[PDB]
RNA sequence: CGUGAGGGAAAGGUGAAAAGAACCCCGGGAGGGGAGUGAAAUAGAGCCUGAAACCGUGGGCUUACAAGCAGUCACGGCCCC
RNA sequence: GAAUGCCGGCAUGAGUAACGAUAAAGAGGGUGAGAAUCCCUCUCGCCGUAAGCCCAAGGGUUCCUACGCAAUGGUCGUCAG
RNA sequence: CGAUGUCGGCUCGUCGCAUCCUGGGGCUGAAGAAGGUCCCAAGGGUUGGGCUGUUCGCCCAUUAAAGCGGCACGCGAGCUGGGUUCAGAACGUCGUGAGACAGUUCGGUCUCUAUCCGCCACGGGCGCAGGAGGCUUGAGGGGGGCUCUUCCUAGUACGAGAGGACCGGAAGGGACGCACCUCUGGUUUCCCAGCUGUCCCUCCAGGGGCAUAAGCUGGGUAGCCAUGUGCGGAAGGGAUAACCGCUGAAAGCAUCUAAGCGGGAAGCCCGCCCCAAGAUGAGGCCUCCCACGGCAGCCGGUAAGGACCCGGGAAGACCACCCGGUGGAUGGGCCGGGGGUGUAAGCGCCGCGAGGCGUUGAGCCGACCGGUCCCAAUCGUCCGAGGUCU
């Protein structure tokens, strides 16, 4: 049984699903987009989008909080300063998952596009 | 439907409103309407409320008091139309929300571990001084 | 445990009666509505890139 | 929430000072005695000269004990220990006197020597 | 093959 | 013999003469009924009640015609009562009083696949003095060379719960009929938000 | 294979002649399709003949209320000659 | 037609068990007919009296570089002992 | 004998009835209570311990009672392996000996993959002469079925007394079963906090990794849960067992019987809960589409409808089931509430300092109750009646 229960497992322990969301985030942040299976997207997301929403808030202590997960300065720096100020008026639903035609050859994954919006 | 606005509907007839706030840590007197075959009195329960367990209406509060040698533990729910009311004794200042531990603790050692909340015990006599 | 075997040799007929639920369901496709080429629903095109209306990759 | 095996603290002063439960006095196959339960005890230490003596095959009414007791009026009552008060076949206190608090359902089950006996009845 | 692996005792019947 | 369609509000629990009095709230009213069932057109009797109102844009047409041969607006579910025959056109919770006595039917919680142990009370086996991976196993299943064969019915792991179960005798406690708000004294079968039929118990 | 003494296999055949398939097409290749050689190419080198188990495609009859060492005897139906 | 016969071949079990330590992965870029699996960069995890380095025995070209992917590699492979 | 695993235990039961208990009876050397003995009855129930490998048995403490048997002395492709039943070793005993022993003693490898029947679950297919969406009858199955104490009647009947009822009426339990999560109590793998060592970011402050597949510790929501809560055993109708009769001959009397009628059990039938029209004997009712185009047949294009695909779900192994798909609150975000934690960071003040105080119930914050189209359920596709004959 799994009622009314909340978040994917991804067949990682504690640690490694985090490392492995940490990682997604700073690489989406980054690029602006990334290629993924569609289940890691979709719990990316939010992941993400919480993010940037404390970088809206601006203030010191959204910033160290952002940084236990992106821990780079740099980076965290360019979601304050250019990726934030873009999404000032979005209530929310700072990224978006689109599906993809093909699978891998090697696993027969299917895959997905995250980017951050407009 | 909003199924959790119902249910705190049926809970409001029985929503109390009358009883002082208190925390973990405080010492606190319960005036409990008790029944004694056949009559019903007012029985006093005087001790530590270590535990406060948050569900709305469903509250209910865990008061310690060591009597005669031997250490009781009573629950009420904070709406139980049973409690007469509530007496604050002294406000003291816990760390944690749990007081468990201070089951294995000795007199002098729970004496050390909850000193006085002078904070709202200031507040205490600040309110009070009304019209 | 103790080791089970199959007792006797499965017939040519009793072996592809088992497989009677073994054929592939055909891929799911819809043309897409901008170079009216057949893809499966809900997927960006691969032949142009479009979705929802607009260009969202390159192909 | 008591069963055979358990010790129980002895709340008179029989003589006796530790019990251990060898079957509660329940039907057929009651699992556990609760506050107002009897039990058939051995007595398992117990201080010199005393009415009671170690090895005693002792009847025992529980006073109070460690699981919480839940009450109609939804509240509940929970002791630091598993305590008894050493009683004879017509369900009378041995001992001379109780100590410590003891539980209120001990009134309406027609304990009301060992009720009166008691400094509190919480 | 060369290597037979030795077959495991009986259950004793005894 | 009266009846009604409800939903699994939730549970609570309220003070009455200074007792706690453990309830689940039941949202029942109200069913219009949609369809009589009579002896001479059926051979039995029956109301289809219909509960829970619904957006036309997801009602086909078979089921818009036969809402409409009872003037009523599409409604989400429909549902019989043996052997009852209302006045009106509509059942509330008013057909219920405080004091009686009710039967609740619902659909159990979905334990999907589950073991002998939870499903059947089984003890299952030792976990030390040297049980080799059987701790949650059924045991044996059967004799030997007589029967040769394991009985019908005979309780094995498998899926448990999901199933239509009915709770006998259960107090009304109260009825608040401008919320149509049905309150029962212990525990309605399933989740909620599921749906629940209200019943007169058959117990005296 | 065995430290060693020692043990100890399997595996023959295009065609008369290489005339052993230029060149073109699909293909990364492998393979194939044409063209061409030959009396013959399901003699194309994984090559004479090419059985059987075994695997598959196509067609006729047949089968989802039925009890079976699978056949046999009878009658009926459908398909073929 | 049988010798738990001998040699060979092909079935069944079956698209089943398994794919060999639970130290662990993610992205971006490049190459290529083809990429989870090769190269590059960033991020993450593992060992650190070692899972790092140097000898001896044993192994015998496996070293380095170019060109390759039929087979070998428990998948894939453009990579490789 | 080209192998049918052997004791006891554990697990899971199922049947018998020569019945341990509970129900109904006759007789009694049955006053009452409580027994005896036989009859009927297999529905349910039939406890926990000490000793021993034990079965068996004795003992302790209870109980309504602590029944006896069959099923390869039920059950090792279900477990165990203490005993038996290999190789070691020792004692007693026998034997010159090697060795022996229903003599003893300590130790001594129990085989991952289920093909067929059977069984628990779940689908796929076809069928139920038109095609569909709903709601149903219940043939026939299955589940359940236990019982105690106290009290009123009443210290009455009975009894010299002790003791102590029938019938009838209350209340409260044990064990079992189904469901549930309000309370009580668990868990809650990252929801919060505190703590050590080390490495790191960025020097301070603040943080991150690792110490487990949570480093450790104190807590802890939803969910799943029992130790917790609700509820069930029946009632009642019917037909009977033994047993007791009414009326009544054969057979002037008598006779429960031969004609006929009544009473009578926890048992039987029905009632209750659950499955259930593959009930091929394929049931019923409501509503929807409808005489299509071309040669009981064939191929088309549709109708009502359906599926595919998608967002999801206290539904779930896959499948199935249920909701939703922009005329939309389905999931993710965002917002409010609830809830957990227990007063963040930064700054100011105090102290040499560890710290402390204030700002501040702050900060953080899964799942719960809702709100809001901010993001994704874009766009579509394929099936799908024309109704055989008397
Ligand atoms: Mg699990
Ligand atoms: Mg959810
Ligand atoms: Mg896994
Ligand atoms: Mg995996
Ligand atoms: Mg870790
Ligand atoms: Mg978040
Ligand atoms: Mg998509
Ligand atoms: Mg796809
Ligand atoms: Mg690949
Ligand atoms: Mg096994
Ligand atoms: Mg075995
Ligand atoms: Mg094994
Ligand atoms: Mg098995
Ligand atoms: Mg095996
Ligand atoms: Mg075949
Ligand atoms: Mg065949
Ligand atoms: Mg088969
Ligand atoms: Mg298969
Ligand atoms: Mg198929
Ligand atoms: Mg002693
Ligand atoms: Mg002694
Ligand atoms: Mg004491
Ligand atoms: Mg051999
Ligand atoms: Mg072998
Ligand atoms: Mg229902
Ligand atoms: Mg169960
Ligand atoms: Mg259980
Ligand atoms: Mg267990
Ligand atoms: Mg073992
Ligand atoms: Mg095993
Ligand atoms: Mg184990
Ligand atoms: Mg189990
Ligand atoms: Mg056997
Ligand atoms: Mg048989
Ligand atoms: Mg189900
Ligand atoms: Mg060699
Ligand atoms: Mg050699
Ligand atoms: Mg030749
Ligand atoms: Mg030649
Ligand atoms: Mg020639
Ligand atoms: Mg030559
Ligand atoms: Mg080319
Ligand atoms: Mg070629
Ligand atoms: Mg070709
Ligand atoms: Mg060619
Ligand atoms: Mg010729
Ligand atoms: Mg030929
Ligand atoms: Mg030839
Ligand atoms: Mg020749
Ligand atoms: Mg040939
Ligand atoms: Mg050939
Ligand atoms: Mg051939
Ligand atoms: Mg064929
Ligand atoms: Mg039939
Ligand atoms: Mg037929
Ligand atoms: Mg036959
Ligand atoms: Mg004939
Ligand atoms: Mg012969
Ligand atoms: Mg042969
Ligand atoms: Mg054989
Ligand atoms: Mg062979
Ligand atoms: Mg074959
Ligand atoms: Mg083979
Ligand atoms: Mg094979
Ligand atoms: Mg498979
Ligand atoms: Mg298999
Ligand atoms: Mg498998
Ligand atoms: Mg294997
Ligand atoms: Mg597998
Ligand atoms: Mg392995
Ligand atoms: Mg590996
Ligand atoms: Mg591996
Ligand atoms: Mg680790
Ligand atoms: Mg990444
Ligand atoms: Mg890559
Ligand atoms: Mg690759
Ligand atoms: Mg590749
Ligand atoms: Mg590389
Ligand atoms: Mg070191
Ligand atoms: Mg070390
Ligand atoms: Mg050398
Ligand atoms: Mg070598
Ligand atoms: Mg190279
Ligand atoms: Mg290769
Ligand atoms: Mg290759
Ligand atoms: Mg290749
Ligand atoms: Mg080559
Ligand atoms: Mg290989
Ligand atoms: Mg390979
Ligand atoms: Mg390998
Ligand atoms: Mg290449
Ligand atoms: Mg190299
Ligand atoms: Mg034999
Ligand atoms: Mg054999
Ligand atoms: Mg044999
Ligand atoms: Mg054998
Ligand atoms: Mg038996
Ligand atoms: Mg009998
Ligand atoms: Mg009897
Ligand atoms: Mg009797
Ligand atoms: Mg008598
Ligand atoms: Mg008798
Ligand atoms: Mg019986
Ligand atoms: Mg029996
Ligand atoms: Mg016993
Ligand atoms: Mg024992
Ligand atoms: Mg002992
Ligand atoms: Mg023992
Ligand atoms: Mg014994
Ligand atoms: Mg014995
Ligand atoms: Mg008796
Ligand atoms: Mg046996
Ligand atoms: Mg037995
Ligand atoms: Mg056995
Ligand atoms: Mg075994
Ligand atoms: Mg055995
Ligand atoms: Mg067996
Ligand atoms: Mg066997
Ligand atoms: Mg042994
Ligand atoms: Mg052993
Ligand atoms: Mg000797
Ligand atoms: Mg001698
Ligand atoms: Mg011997
Ligand atoms: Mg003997
Ligand atoms: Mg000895
Ligand atoms: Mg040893
Ligand atoms: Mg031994
Ligand atoms: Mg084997
Ligand atoms: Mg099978
Ligand atoms: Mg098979
Ligand atoms: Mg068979
Ligand atoms: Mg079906
Ligand atoms: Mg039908
Ligand atoms: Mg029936
Ligand atoms: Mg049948
Ligand atoms: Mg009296
Ligand atoms: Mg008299
Ligand atoms: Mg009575
Ligand atoms: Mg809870
Ligand atoms: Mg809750
Ligand atoms: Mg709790
Ligand atoms: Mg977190
Ligand atoms: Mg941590
Ligand atoms: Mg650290
Ligand atoms: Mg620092
Ligand atoms: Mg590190
Ligand atoms: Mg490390
Ligand atoms: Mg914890
Ligand atoms: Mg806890
Ligand atoms: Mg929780
Ligand atoms: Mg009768
Ligand atoms: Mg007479
Ligand atoms: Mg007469
Ligand atoms: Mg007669
Ligand atoms: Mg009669
Ligand atoms: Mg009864
Ligand atoms: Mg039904
Ligand atoms: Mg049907
Ligand atoms: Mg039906
Ligand atoms: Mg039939
Ligand atoms: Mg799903
Ligand atoms: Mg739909
Ligand atoms: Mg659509
Ligand atoms: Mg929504
Ligand atoms: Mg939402
Ligand atoms: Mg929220
Ligand atoms: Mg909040
Ligand atoms: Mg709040
Ligand atoms: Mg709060
Ligand atoms: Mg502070
Ligand atoms: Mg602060
Ligand atoms: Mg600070
Ligand atoms: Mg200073
Ligand atoms: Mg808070
Ligand atoms: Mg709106
Ligand atoms: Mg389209
Ligand atoms: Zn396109």
């Amino acid at each position: 049984m799994r009622h009314l229960k909340s978040g994917r497992k991804l067949n990682r322990h504690s640690s490694h699903r985090l490392a492995l969301y940490r990682n997604q985030a700073k690489s989406l942040l980054t690029h602006g987009r990334i290629t993924t299976t569609v289940p890691k997207a979709k719990e990316l997301r939010g992941f993400v989008d919480h993010l940037i929403h404390l970088a809206k808030r601006g203030d010191l202590h959204a910033r160290r909080l952002v940084l236990r997960d992106l821990q780079d300065v740099k980076l965290v720096r360019k979601l304050f300063d250019e990726i934030a100020p873009r999404y000032r008026d979005r209530q929310g639903g700072y990224t978006r998952v689109l599906k993809l035609a093909e699978r891998r050859r090697g696993d027969g994954a299917p895959l997905a596009l995250v980017e951050l919006v407009e | 439907m909003n199924r959790g606005a119902l249910i705190k509907l049926v809970e409001s007839r029985y929503v109390r409103t009358d009883l002082p706030e208190f925390r973990p840590g405080d010492t606190v007197r319960v005036s409990y309407k008790v029944k004694e075959g056949n009559r019903t009195r007012i029985q006093d329960f005087e001790g530590i409320v270590i535990r406060i367990r948050r569900n709305g209406f469903n509250t209910t509060f865990t008061v310690r008091k060591v009597s005669y040698g031997v250490g009781v533990e009573r629950i009420f729910p904070l709406h139980s139309p049973l409690i007469q009311k509530i007496d604050i004794v002294q406000r003291g200042r816990a760390r944690r929300a749990k007081l468990y531990f201070i089951r294995n603790l000795s007199d002098r050692e729970i004496r050390r571990k909850l000193r006085a909340d002078r904070k709202r015990i200031d507040q205490d006599r600040a309110a009070e001084r009304a019209a | 445990a103790k080791h089970p075997v199959p007792k006797k040799k499965t017939s040519k007929a009793r072996r592809d009666a088992r497989r009677s639920h073994h054929a592939l369901t055909p891929p799911t496709l819809v043309p897409c509505p901008e170079c009216k080429a057949m893809k499966p629903p809900h997927t960006v095109c691969p032949e142009c890139g479009y979705y929802a209306g607009r260009k969202v990759l390159e192909v | 929430m008591i069963q055979p095996q358990t010790y129980l603290e002895v709340a008179d002063n029989t003589g006796a000072r530790k019990i251990m439960c060898i079957r509660v006095l329940k039907g057929s196959n009651a699992k556990y005695a609760t506050v107002g339960d009897v039990i058939v005890a051995s007595v398992k230490e117990a201080i010199p000269r005393g009415a009671v003596k170690e090895g005693d095959v002792v009847k025992a009414v529980v006073v109070r004990t460690k699981k919480e007791i839940k009450r109609p009026d939804g509240s509940a009552i929970r002791f630091d220990d598993n305590a008894a008060v050493i009683i004879n076949n017509q369900l009378e206190p041995r001992g001379t006197r109780v100590f410590g608090p003891v539980a209120r359902e001990l009134r309406e089950k027609g304990f009301m020597k060992i009720v009166s006996l008691a400094p509190e009845v919480l | 093959p060369v290597y037979i692996p030795r077959p495991r005792p009986p259950h004793p019947r005894l | 013999m009266k009846g009604i369609l409800g939903v699994k509000v939730g549970m609570t629990r309220i003070f009455r003469d200074d007792r706690a009095v453990p309830v689940t709230v039941i949202l029942a009213g109200p069913c219009p009924v949609v369809q009589r069932r009579t002896p001479e057109k059926d051979g039995y009797t029956a109301v289809q009640l219909g509960f829970l109102p619904q957006n036309p844009k997801r009602v086909n047409r078979p089921l818009k015609g036969h809402f409409a041969k009872a003037g009523v607006e599409p409604v989400r579910i429909l549902r019989e009562i043996r052997d009852f025959n209302p006045e009106g056109d509509t059942v509330t919770v008013e057909i219920f009083k405080p004091g009686e006595r009710v039967d609740v039917t619902g659909t159990s919680k979905g334990r999907g696949f589950a073991g002998v142990m939870k499903r059947w009370n089984f003890a299952g086996g030792p976990d030390s003095h040297g049980a080799h991976k059987i701790h949650r196993h059924p045991g044996s299943i059967g004799n030997r060379k007589t029967p040769g064969r394991v009985y019908k019915g005979k309780k094995m792991a498998g899926h448990y719960g999901a199933e239509r179960v009915t709770v006998m005798n259960l107090e009304v406690v109260d009825v608040i009929p401008e919320e149509n708000l049905l309150l029962v004294k212990g525990a309605v079968p399933g989740p909620n938000g599921g749906l629940v039929i209200v019943r007169e118990t058959k117990k005296a």
